[PDB]
């Protein structure tokens, strides 16, 4: 109840700031003013053209490495178990596999960007 | 009465943010053998008010090629999230007490980057697109390392409750136990706030203005205050995490003063770092975070899992 | 009347805010821009007056034309002047900008930037000293202080 | 040495004719130093010197509040200096 | 004779290797840079309080133009047109005729300040010290037309700045 | 009509209210708009012409349009969906009076609603632009330079000869 | 100055003083002046609900001592 | 653009952020100086060379003066030549300060610019004291220099020179051994000696590749 009210208050303040920004000052909008900016000149092509990503492999690896965080965050509660040996073994095993995956991608030139 | 507390949180934060810009300008000026703003009001104390009044009486423009809905949405989301990040911070009592405060701040910080992405894409300009892609690369660079550092540091706290960090550091600062991670953590915050040497999403010397190149007047001002509020919030979170202030239940003002002083020191350190160093290349930041920070972070995560079990020092409150 | 007093006070507030926060575009052409660099250098420190360079035209208030404007460059200068949100001002600095100067009779030089954009202040010199340009900036501040937009609107 | 600099600040406050003069000079020039008076204009500008400052800050002018026809309490400019004090103020000579 | 800027090798002993590893892991040179900026923080800034303080100039400084007079009040200019001939920017326009008393004086003397390059060649060419570049530099205008000086404007500038101009010429004329 | 006019921009901006209100669906109004450059050149030529001293001129465009067709063409050039509906005269007058209360420049007025819905007069006895050596510019040649500003990003690059010149009631 | 940077910093500090302090005072004003109760788990919430039920005024912070056991 | 020096239109073909093609478009500051010189006398044509390379003014003056003196078959007096070399080295200091500090500004190091432009201002004071103009001196002319040094100028030049080394040291502290600066500058824009010779390079652009040449 309090969190919803706080979120609503913050969003309302930001929206009111936008409304004041757009309704208080004097607007003189013409074609040349609202054109795109390319530092002196009209752009040759569109900005919606494909834009190559040289770190795509790292981007895919980030998806798999992010779920390791999901698997690892319950560790503070897992440390309160009675069979600490099994829990420590499993946590170390998971981290060792994460490090091994990182090492495998590193040695196979997977962290280098495309040319 | 709860709305009174919400306002008493949000308004001083904005006021602090406005004055932060003045402090940032004067500190850089004096480290550059000049003075910075000293004309508009005594010691430049009226400069932020003049800046805000100028920005909000200036005409905002809608780019012809822009997508208007996302263009208006992005600054609103940025400012609202920057304000929302402050509610779980215990100083020494939080406005919102959460069992999982750290995870909430993590998720909100993760959502905050979409303001940059959507503004850059909806501007429909080339430099804005380059800035948005640099933001994508930056998040990919720092996210995993930052999260694992948080987990390793909080393994000695016992939970994800932020206020418990006050109890964990009753006698000694957590930095004295985790100064390696702390160092890495600090750099990650620099990467998380898009601050020098990692101010790539803006990149003034390379991308003119980056993602916000098409923004003017009020939306640009909102992006600015969101960024500075994020700076202050991250430094406050770092101060609570690693520099534990002593809290006396019958006099919380002492904790408030100590916390504010430590936060100010860390923010001034950010300004100093901006004043001192050149700028990274945005592939070099990825290589730094993935080839140096990630292996050390993994090893120290193993170490900080093993240490409480080795020394029989597991914290309470499962 | 009360309305006249209120609009006068609001004019004062807006004029003070606009002249106390002047953000010139990062825009220079020739030798004169070098003196502009000396106007931001620690000796003069234009930032202490609230004057900050910003690269984006959308986030700039003043255009300082520091250098020779050529025919090849005129459409670009006009374009980045038009993309500046209003209210906006133009400061013409140096002889070339003011009237062509040493290259007035050239086949490729615009004889003064006022043929392309309206000009508020003209700063003479080849180049004007950093102090001369600072004097021009303060004169522009005074000219802004003399503005009466809301009074004019009220008397309409 | 902290007490010395605080006493110097108090001396600067007191040497401007009290608190009101201190605030007047602070809001008219953003500067509160005290220097040896060199001379005054027929228009009311006062000229002060302090040889212990570094080159550029060792000579300064407090402008008048009323020149020929306008009020210069806030609107001052460097064109209000007469040619003789212009030569002195710009260090083209060492003689007032 | 020459020297090498980047031809030094690092020693491979355990002392130097451990020092370099400590430099890598604990960021010592970055702390050195921070210390340099912190040292600059506590220094006295070089900013002056313009317009209440001014940057230093010289008697040779070339500022706004002025037309001068003899101590009797007679104009020094004799319409020889040397300044017009020497002007690299063709900023000077002169027309002359005999005065009512038969004296060689100008009727038109214009200087286009937006054509002027402020080189000082005109006062070098003048044989009677009639035209000079004065000490003034704070004469910005609001319209272009105000920077197109005629004879009256330049004579007024001379009458207004003669006290400083004569002193500067007295201080500088033995080098010319 | 021109870049800074209140004629094409007025109808183009009326898209912000969803539907286009037209008295009698704009089927009983005829308009003969004229280009801005044509009017300015006519003024200049009247200044320079010696026989135009005490004359009275009527500056009109080459074509006459029914208001409905003109507004439909305006929306077509702007590539905006045209949703015309009829509004009673009293209701539109009430709307104009409601908009008249703005202390700033009114969005519309009762006088504007009146003037929009009157047929342009025909005065063949008066000299026109052709008597000052000017050939009147058709609306179909200059409508894009005003209405391209009102398009979305998807239609900004559409050519001028794309949008099917409107039908004219020319005598 | 360098001490001329201090005023703005001071203002900053003042602003950052307000939120936390405010929260503390508000917590004392709406909870009987005794440091608003924390309920992280179900047991503490059950204690709070029992206190609210037995207070007699539908407010958990109204505490009844041994004077209520006749 | 902040990094385009105002009048450069670099048309770049990029694949992502990888630069596939650079096409420099110049002439945005083409003023037709060479055609304008043909209507001026030699003295009248001298001040154009001040505005050619407006970071190194007296060096262009000296080059033009040397060319005209060679064509005239005359010799400047020795004191004029010594003054020329002194002010040429002062001009070299100005040019290298501007180059290094703006380079660091483009990379991202903005602080050394402000430290070194105070020294640049002091050298501008030297220029003004010798000629009356801060940058466009027109001091060096075919046959020597226009005016002799005012009394006390050499002492002030000595005072500046005995302290400038510490400013160089502070800049070197901030940049030389920093790992970020090295990561941004090492192995960037590598050019071979033969390519540098064939492409028409000169100055540091040659000497950085090991070519031992200096005019
Ligand atoms: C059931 C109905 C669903 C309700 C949807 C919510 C309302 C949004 C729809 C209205 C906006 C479009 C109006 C428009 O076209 O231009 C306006 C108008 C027309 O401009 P124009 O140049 O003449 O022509 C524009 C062109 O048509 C082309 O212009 P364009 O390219 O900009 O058009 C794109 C637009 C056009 O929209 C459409 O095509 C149709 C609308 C259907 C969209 C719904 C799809 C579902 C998406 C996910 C669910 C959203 C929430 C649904 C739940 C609602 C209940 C709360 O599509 C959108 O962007 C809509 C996105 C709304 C989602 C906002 C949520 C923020 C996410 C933040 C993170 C989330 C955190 C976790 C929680 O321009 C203006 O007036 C200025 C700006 C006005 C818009 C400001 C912001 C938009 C409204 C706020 C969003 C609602 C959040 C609450
Ligand atoms: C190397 O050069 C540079 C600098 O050095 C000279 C800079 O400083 C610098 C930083 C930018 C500065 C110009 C600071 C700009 C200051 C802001 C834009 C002003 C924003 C302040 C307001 C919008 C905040 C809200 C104002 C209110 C008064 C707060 C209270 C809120 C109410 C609801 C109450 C940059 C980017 C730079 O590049
Ligand atoms: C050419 O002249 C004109 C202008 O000048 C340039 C204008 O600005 C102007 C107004 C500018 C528009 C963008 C205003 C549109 C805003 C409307 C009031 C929105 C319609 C009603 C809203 C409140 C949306 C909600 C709808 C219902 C819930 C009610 C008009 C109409 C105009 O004609
Ligand atoms: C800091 C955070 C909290 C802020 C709290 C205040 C929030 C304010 C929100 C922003 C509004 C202030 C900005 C401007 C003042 C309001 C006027 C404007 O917004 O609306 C006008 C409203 O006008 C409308 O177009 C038509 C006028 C009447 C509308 C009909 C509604 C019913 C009125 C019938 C009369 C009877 C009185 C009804 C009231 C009881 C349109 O003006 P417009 O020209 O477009 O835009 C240019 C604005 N200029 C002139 C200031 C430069
Ligand atoms: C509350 C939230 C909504 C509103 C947000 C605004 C918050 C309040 C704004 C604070 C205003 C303070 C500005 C006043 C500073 C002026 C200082 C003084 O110098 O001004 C002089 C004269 O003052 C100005 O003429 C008038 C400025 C103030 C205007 C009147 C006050 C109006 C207040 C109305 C508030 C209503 C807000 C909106 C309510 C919805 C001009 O001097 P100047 O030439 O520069 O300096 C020369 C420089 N030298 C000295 C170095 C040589
Ligand atoms: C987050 C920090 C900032 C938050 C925003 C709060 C700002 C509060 C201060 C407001 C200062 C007053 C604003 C006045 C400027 C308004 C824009 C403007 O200049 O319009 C001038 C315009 C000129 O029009 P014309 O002369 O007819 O035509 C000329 C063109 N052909 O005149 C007007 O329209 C005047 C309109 C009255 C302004 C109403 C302001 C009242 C106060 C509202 C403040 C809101 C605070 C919340
Ligand atoms: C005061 C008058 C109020 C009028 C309201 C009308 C709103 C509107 O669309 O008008 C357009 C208006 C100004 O354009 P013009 O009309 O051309 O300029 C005015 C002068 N001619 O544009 C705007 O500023 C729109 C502002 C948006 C309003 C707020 C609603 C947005 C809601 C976003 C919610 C999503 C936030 C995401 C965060 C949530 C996640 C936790
Ligand atoms: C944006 C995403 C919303 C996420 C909200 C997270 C807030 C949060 O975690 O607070 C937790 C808080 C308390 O939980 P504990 O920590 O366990 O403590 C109680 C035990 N003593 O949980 C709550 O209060 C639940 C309240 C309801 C959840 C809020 C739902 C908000 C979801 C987004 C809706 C946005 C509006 C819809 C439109 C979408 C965009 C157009
Ligand atoms: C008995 C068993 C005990 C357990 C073992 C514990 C011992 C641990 C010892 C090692 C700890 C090392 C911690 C450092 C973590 C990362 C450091 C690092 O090596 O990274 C650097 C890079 O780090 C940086 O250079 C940082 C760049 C950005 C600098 C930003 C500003 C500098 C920081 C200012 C001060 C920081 C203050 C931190 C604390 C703040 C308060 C919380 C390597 O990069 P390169 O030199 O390029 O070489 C890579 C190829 N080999
Ligand atoms: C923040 C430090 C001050 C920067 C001043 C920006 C001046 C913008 C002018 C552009 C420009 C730059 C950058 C520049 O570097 C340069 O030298 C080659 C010019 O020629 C004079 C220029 O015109
Ligand atoms: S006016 Fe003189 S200094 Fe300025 S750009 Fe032109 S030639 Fe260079
Ligand atoms: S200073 Fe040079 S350009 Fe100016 S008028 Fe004299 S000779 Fe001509
Ligand atoms: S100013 Fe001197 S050089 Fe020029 S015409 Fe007069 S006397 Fe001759």
């Amino acid at each position: 109840m309090n969190i919803m009210l706080t979120l609503l208050t913050n969003v309302t303040l930001a929206s009111l700031l936008v409304l004041i920004a757009f309704w208080l000052p004097q607007l003189n909008a013409y074609s040349e003013k609202t054109s795109p900016y390319e530092c002196g000149f009209d752009p040759m092509g569109s900005a919606r053209l494909p834009f190559s990503m040289k770190f795509f492999l790292v981007a895919i690896t980030f998806l798999l490495f992010d779920l390791e965080i999901a698997l690892l965050l319950p560790l503070p509660w897992a440390s309160q178990t009675n069979n600490l040996k099994t829990m420590l073994t499993m946590a170390l095993f998971l981290l060792i596999l994460l490090a091994a995956s990182l090492a495998y991608e590193w040695t196979q030139k997977g962290l280098e960007w495309a040319e | 009465m709860f709305m009174i507390n919400i306002l008493s949180l949000i308004i001083p934060i904005l006021l602090a943010v406005a004055f932060l810009t003045l402090v940032e300008r004067k500190v850089l000026g004096y480290m550059q053998l000049r003075k910075g703003p000293n004309v508009v009001g005594p010691y430049g104390l009226l400069q932020p008010i003049a800046d805000a009044l100028k920005l909000f009486t200036k005409e905002p423009l809608r780019p012809a090629t822009s997508s208007i809905s996302m263009f208006i949405i992005a600054p609103i989301l940025a400012l609202s999230l920057a304000l929302t990040m402050w509610v779980p911070l215990p100083m020494p009592y939080p406005l919102i007490n959460m069992n999982l405060g750290v995870l909430f701040m993590l998720a909100m910080s993760s959502l905050a980057v979409y303001s940059i992405l959507w503004s850059g894409w909806a501007s429909n300009s080339k430099y804005a697109l380059i800035g948005a892609l640099r933001a994508v690369a930056q998040t990919i660079s720092y996210e995993v390392t930052l999260a694992i550092i948080l987990l390793s540091v909080l393994l000695m706290n016992g939970s994800y409750t932020l206020s418990t960090l006050i109890t964990t550091q009753e006698h000694i600062w957590m930095i004295f136990t985790s100064w390696p991670l702390a160092m890495m953590w600090f750099i990650s915050t620099l990467a998380e706030t898009n601050r020098a040497p990692f101010d790539l999403t803006e990149g003034e010397s390379e991308l003119v203005s980056g993602f916000n190149v098409e923004y003017a007047a009020g939306p640009f001002a909102m992006f600015f205050m969101a960024e500075y509020a994020n700076i202050i919030m991250m430094n406050a979170f770092t101060a609570i995490l690693f520099l534990g202030a002593s809290h006396d239940p019958h006099t919380p003002e002492l904790y408030t003063i100590n916390f504010v002083l430590k936060t100010l020191a860390l923010t001034i350190t950010f300004l100093w770092i901006r004043a001192s160093y050149p700028r990274f290349r945005y592939d070099q930041l990825m290589h730094l975070l993935w080839k140096s920070f990630l292996p050390l972070t993994l090893a120290l995560c193993m170490w900080h899992i093993s240490l409480p079990i080795m020394t029989a020092s597991i914290p309470p409150q499962s | 009347s009360r309305g006249e007093y209120v609009v006068a006070k609001l004019d004062d507030l807006v004029n003070w805010a606009r002249r106390s926060s002047l953000w010139p575009m990062t825009f220079g052409l020739a030798c004169c821009a070098v003196e502009m660099m000396h106007m931001a250098a620690p000796r003069y420190d234009m930032d202490r007056f609230g004057v900050v360079f910003r690269a984006s035209p959308r986030q700039s208030d003043v255009m300082i034309v520091a250098g020779t404007l050529t025919n090849k460059m005129a459409p670009a200068l006009r374009k980045v002047y038009d993309q500046m949100p209003e209210p906006r001002y133009v400061v013409s600095m140096g002889s070339c900008a003011n009237g062509g100067g040493y290259y007035h009779y050239s086949y490729s030089v615009v004889r003064g930037c006022d043929r392309i954009v309206p000009v508020d202040i003209y700063v003479p010199g080849c180049p004007p000293t950093a102090e001369a340009l600072l004097y021009g900036i303060l004169q522009l501040q005074r000219k802004i202080k003399r503005e009466k937009r809301l009074r004019i609107w009220y008397r309409r | 040495e902290l007490v010395q600099v605080l006493r110097r600040g108090l001396q600067q406050v007191s040497g401007h004719g009290g608190l009101r003069g201190y605030l007047r000079v602070l809001f008219r020039a953003n500067d509160v130093r005290v220097g040896t008076l060199v001379g005054e204009d027929k228009y009311g500008n006062k000229y002060y010197e302090d040889n212990k400052q570094f080159f550029g800050r060792h000579r300064w002018v407090i402008y008048t509040t009323e020149m020929n026809g306008r009020d210069t309490f806030w609107d001052v400019d460097g064109s209000m200096v007469p040619p003789e004090w212009h030569r002195w103020l710009h260090c083209m000579t060492d003689d007032p | 004779t020459y020297k090498f800027v980047n031809m030094r090798e690092p020693s491979m002993d355990m002392k130097s290797v451990t020092d370099r590893a400590a430099q890598t892991l604990l960021w010592t040179e970055l702390v050195r840079g921070l210390g340099m900026t912190l040292s600059y923080l506590f220094r006295e800034p070089a900013t002056i309080n313009y317009p209440f303080e001014k940057g230093p100039l010289s008697p040779r400084f070339r500022g706004e133009h002025a037309l001068r007079r003899y101590p009797s009040g007679e104009e020094r200019c004799i319409a020889c047109k040397l300044c017009e001939a020497v002007c690299p920017a063709q900023a000077i326009t002169i027309e002359a005729e005999p005065r009512a008393d038969g004296s060689r004086r100008t009727t038109r003397y214009d200087i286009d300040m937006t054509k002027c390059i402020y080189c000082g060649f005109c006062q070098e060419a003048c044989p009677v010290d009639a035209i000079v570049e004065g000490p003034n530099f704070e004469f910005s205008t609001e319209t272009h037309e105000e920077l197109l000086y005629n004879k009256e404007k330049l004579l007024n500038n001379g009458d207004k700045w003669e006290a400083e101009i004569a002193a500067n010429i007295q201080a500088d004329y033995l080098y010319r | 009509f021109g870049r800074e006019d209140r004629f094409l921009n007025y109808f183009a901006s009326m898209r912000w209210f969803g539907g286009v209100p037209l008295i009698s669906l704009g089927k009983e109004t005829v308009k003969q708009p004229v280009y801005i450059v044509d009017v300015s050149k006519g003024i200049i030529n009247a200044i320079k012409d010696p026989d135009a001293k005490g004359k009275t001129f009527a500056f009109v465009g080459p074509n006459r349009y029914l208001l409905f067709d003109l507004v439909q063409y305006i929306f077509a050039v702007a590539y905006r969906p045209f949703l015309p509906y009829p509004l009673p005269h009293f209701a539109y007058r009430w709307v104009g009076r409601l908009f008249e209360v703005s202390p700033f420049e009114p969005w519309t007025t009762r006088d504007k609603v009146e003037r929009v819905h009157m047929s342009d007069m025909t005065l063949p006895h008066l000299p026109g632009l052709e008597d000052l050596g000017i050939q009147a510019t058709p609306l179909e040649l200059k409508a894009i330079e005003v209405l391209r500003r009102h398009r979305t990003y998807r239609w900004l690059t559409s050519e001028m000869e794309d949008v099917k010149p409107a039908k004219t009631v020319n005598i | 100055m360098w001490f001329e940077i201090l005023p703005g910093i001071a203002v900053m500090a003042a602003c950052l003083f307000i939120p936390g302090m405010a929260t503390a005072h508000i917590h004392k004003f709406t909870n009987g002046g005794k440091e608003k109760r924390v309920a992280h788990f179900s047991y503490q919430w059950n204690l709070m609900e029992r206190d609210r039920r037995i207070s007699g005024v539908n407010r958990y912070h109204v505490t009844k001592g041994l004077e209520n056991i006749d | 653009h902040p990094a385009a020096h105002g009048v450069l239109r670099l048309v770049m073909e990029l694949s992502g952020e990888m630069v596939r093609k650079c096409d420099p478009h110049i002439g945005l500051l083409h003023r037709g100086t060479e055609k304008l010189i043909e209507y001026k006398t030699y003295l009248q044509a001298l001040p154009y060379f001040d505005r050619l390379d407006y970071v190194s003014m007296m060096c262009n003056e000296q080059a033009y003066s040397l060319a005209v003196e060679k064509l005239l078959n005359i010799q400047p007096p020795p004191r004029a030549q010594w003054i020329r070399v002194l002010f040429g080295e002062i001009t070299r200091l100005l040019n290298h300060i501007m180059a290094v500090t703006t380079h660091a500004l483009d990379i991202g190091a903005m602080t050394p610019f402000f430290w070194m432009f105070e020294e640049r201002e002091k050298m501008f004071e030297f220029y003004e004291r010798v000629s009356g103009a801060r940058m466009h001196a027109a001091y060096i002319r075919p046959g020597g220099v226009h005016q002799d040094l005012p009394l006390g100028l050499l002492d002030d030049i000595y005072e500046f020179s005995k302290n400038f080394s510490f400013r160089i040291d502070e800049l070197e502290e901030m940049l030389t051994n920093n790992r970020i600066w090295r990561n941004r500058t090492v192995d960037i824009g590598v050019v071979t000696a033969e390519d540098a010779l064939n492409y028409g390079f000169s100055g540091v652009m040659l000497r950085g590749s090991g070519i031992q040449w200096d005019l």
